């Protein structure tokens, strides 16, 4: 069985790209072995359903990434933090394309992005939450901000919370991590004002043997 | 055991230029396993390793696009299309696939920069030094450019083959300069009977020698 | 978060042996393998032996079989090597490293301890003199002022040069010691801007924690 | 914005509620800012609750209801309450204990 050493790397933080774990870009597995001292040392986020979204991507086998050409209208991309460092410098998520406010004002997203392939499609967005009015309206004109992903059979909208959190890395704020799947011939549409953490394209998904392990056992 | 061989052994390169270190196996680091373990790892002065190229190709977690390496069996090279400031360091070329495991003896970087002249200055024995019987005539000439500089100690304009300490540091991270301290120690005694110690430094940059004294009165 | 903490610094007297620790942090231990390196000043970089933390079962280079001994203590995560009748040679830094086994993606150390420099030498531990350097005939406080400080006369290495307890951190220049007579010599300079001397106080902070010696010495106008 | 910090060795069992105010008069009476959220969180979760105004069966006099929450605080984390209104605080915590425990719905006589 193809067993992937997870080293200092859940699946997770190597599913959306934890700089650390960009070691195991596109790489695939039988069973994937996590170890119990694997950590996170990028943005602090949590993910609603962690379980599910875990269960999934380990049963999928596959970290194969796809880049997609989402163009990003007025806005600043690719942002990146200290609580991320990617080398001497900040950084973010590999496979996640934080969008900040252009200019003066955060216009309405509103792309598109149809599943032409034969197969389905992962994606695997965010939001951010921040811990104070001013970085809000600092990042995301709107001191409001709604994310809203769907397709033609699923609709979701993500509602930010601004707030104070213990400090992780450095930070208060967090990101939640939430996730959709696009089947053969149906469309993505990430629709925004505000706060979005959106993707750079899919993850392949494979229905096989696979499967994930807990265990700080030599391989 | 395998030789790992590098080439060049100092490697000066301008910011933005790119770099290229070679590194050459005495046999094939193609496992049975078909996989080559050549790694390359950066040193910079005063730290430990870092990963920094894993199987001849690959980025270890954190280094940037702007590193490359390759090659086949024996012949395998790392390149830097862009060198940064931060890039100054020493860099290995070692192997796992035959035990022992053996490494390269470095590749020492070197940035360019624009010339520079020292910033030489000279300071006489302290009280505290010379009530325990010593002098210390100390001079920095640093911050200078091409690490090449010629200093000379004077004392009434004849000498310095006699007692003189010198430390030339690491290129600074940022500066990409130098710098030195040249130390001429005298005995209390010796000290007292003259006066003129003369730092001189010839560094090929400034069209006048320069140079730095002061006065036992 | 992964570390290795190697102790910095040791004297071992010729003859005698020195075990090294190397407390690994941040994963298991046992989950990887070990290597213990050797690097002397030259650059040279030597592979001294291999430890699987999980059994104990070692591989050493022949040429380090009758002097080096890898064990590890699994109990608190911490690998040692034994070295017994040191000599000059054996005076270098000491490296040991997470050898991520054939097993994983990488196959080589990703992490290495902080290295330990392990001198060996039978001369006695001095404390530092630390004389104080300002400028004085003709003052050379121009368009910008260097202050010197003079560590002399200590052993071993090393000593701390820390000007106004780090505080006055951007711009300074400790140049490395030199061993002559089996005393080292070593020097900082600073440089404050003109209106930044003789108002306030400079002072530089050396340390010799071999002979637990913490000199605040203030560098005062001769001018 | 409070914070409470778990420095026993021990989890620590965290109950706490929202109000929801029938009316926007009750609302702003009570909370002055006619908003309100309430967010409770540790270093590994974030909670984030937000009232809902309006009309429910009178229940004990009332018209308005209490939603219960709750958060489990692990050993060296620690609790952070930020809200700006309709927070129905916590005052202190229930300790945590594995065991043999259980609980049975029976009206039969012990
Ligand atoms: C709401 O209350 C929390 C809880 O007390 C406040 O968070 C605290 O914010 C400070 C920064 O002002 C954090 O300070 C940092 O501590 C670290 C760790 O020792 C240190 O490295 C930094 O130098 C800095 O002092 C503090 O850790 C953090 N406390 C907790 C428990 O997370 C928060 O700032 C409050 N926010 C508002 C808007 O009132
Ligand atoms: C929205 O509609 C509901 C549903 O009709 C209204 O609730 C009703 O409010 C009245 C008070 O005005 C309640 O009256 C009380 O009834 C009890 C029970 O017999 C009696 O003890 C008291 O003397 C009083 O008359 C009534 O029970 C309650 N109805 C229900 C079904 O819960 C509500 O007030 C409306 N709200 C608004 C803002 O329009
Ligand atoms: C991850 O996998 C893909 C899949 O091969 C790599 O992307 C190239 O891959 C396909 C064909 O080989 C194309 O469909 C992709 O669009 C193309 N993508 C890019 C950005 O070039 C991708 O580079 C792999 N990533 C890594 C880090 O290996």
């Amino acid at each position: 069985h193809r067993i992937l050493d997870g080293i200092d790397c859940t699946l997770i933080d190597a599913l959306l790209g934890d700089p650390h774990c960009d070691v195991f870009q596109n790489e695939t597995w039988d069973l994937f072995v996590e170890r119990s001292k694997a950590f996170s040392n990028c943005y602090p986020y949590d993910v609603p359903d962690y379980a599910s979204l875990r269960s999934l991507v380990a049963s999928s086998g596959t970290l194969e990434f796809i880049t997609e050409g989402f163009t990003w209208t007025g806005v600043t991309q690719n942002g990146g933090s200290n609580a991320c460092k990617r080398g001497p410098g900040s950084g973010f998520f590999s496979r996640l394309n934080w969008l900040t406010k252009s200019g003066s004002t955060y216009p309405v997203l509103n792309v598109t992005m149809p599943n032409n392939d034969n197969f389905d499609k992962l994606y695997i967005w965010g939001i951010h939450h921040p811990s104070t009015n001013q970085e809000q309206t600092s990042l995301y004109v709107q001191a409001s901000g709604r994310v809203t992903v769907s397709t033609r059979r699923s609709q979701q909208t993500i509602i930010p919370n601004i707030g104070s959190r213990p400090w992780v890395r450095g930070l208060s704020s967090r990101i939640s991590i939430y996730w959709t799947i696009v089947k053969p011939g149906d469309v993505l549409v990430i629709n925004s004002n505000g706060n979005l953490i959106a993707p750079r394209g899919y993850f392949k998904m494979r229905t096989g043997k696979s499967s994930i392990m807990r265990s700080d056992a030599p391989i | 055991d395998v030789v790992m061989t590098q080439t060049p052994l100092s490697l000066p390169v301008s910011l933005g230029d790119q770099a290229s270190i070679s590194c050459r196996s005495s046999q094939t680091l193609v496992h049975s396993n078909g996989n080559t373990y050549l790694h390359w790892y950066l040193q910079k002065p005063g730290q430990s390793p870092k990963l920094l190229i894993y199987k001849v190709s690959n980025r270890f977690s954190g280094v940037p696009d702007r590193f490359s390496g390759s090659g086949s069996g024996t012949d395998f090279t790392l390149k830097i299309s862009r060198v940064e400031a931060e890039d100054l360091g020493v860099y290995f070329c070692s192997q796992n696939t035959h035990v022992p495991y053996t490494f390269g003896g470095g590749t020492k970087l070197e940035i360019k920069r624009a010339d520079a002249a020292p910033t030489v200055s000279i300071f006489p024995p302290s009280k505290i030094q010379l009530t325990s019987g010593g002098a210390s005539v100390v001079c920095f000439l640093n911050n200078f450019y091409p690490k090449d500089i010629n200093v000379k100690w004077k004392i009434d304009g004849s000498e310095r083959q006699n007692g003189v300490l010198n430390s030339w540091t690491d290129q600074d991270s940022k500066d990409s300069t130098y710098s030195m301290s040249s130390t001429l120690t005298l005995t209390k005694d010796e000290y007292e009977r003259h006066n003129s110690y003369t730092c001189e430094a010839t560094h090929k940059t400034s069209t006048s020698p320069i140079v730095k004294s002061f006065n036992r009165n | 978060q992964v570390q290795l903490q190697q102790p910095g610094a040791e004297l071992v007297r010729p003859g005698a042996s020195v075990k090294l620790s190397c407390k690994a942090s941040g994963y298991t231990l046992t989950t990887y393998w070990m290597n213990w390196f050797k690097q002397r000043p030259d650059q040279g970089l030597e592979w001294i032996g291999r430890i699987d933390p999980y059994d104990s079962e070692t591989h050493y280079n022949q040429k380090f079989k009758d002097k080096a001994i890898l064990t590890v203590d699994r109990s608190s995560s911490t690998a040692y090597m034994q070295l017994s009748s040191l000599t000059s040679e054996d005076s270098a830094v000491y490296y040991c490293t997470r050898f991520l086994q054939i097993t994983t993606i990488i196959y080589g150390m990703d992490y290495w301890g902080q290295g330990t420099s392990v001198t060996v030498s039978s001369a006695k531990t001095t404390p530092p003199s630390v004389y104080p350097l300002a400028p004085g005939s003709a003052a050379q406080t121009n368009s910008m002022v260097t202050l010197g400080c003079l560590v002399k006369g200590y052993f071993p290495e090393p000593v701390t040069v820390t000007w106004n307890s780090g505080s006055l951190s951007s711009g300074v220049h400790t140049f490395p010691a030199v061993l002559q007579s089996d005393l080292y010599t070593l020097s900082s300079s600073v440089t404050v801007p003109s209106s930044t001397w003789p108002s306030e106080t400079v002072t530089c902070n050396v340390a010799h924690p071999a002979s637990s010696t913490k000199v605040d010495k203030k560098i005062v106008p001769r001018d």
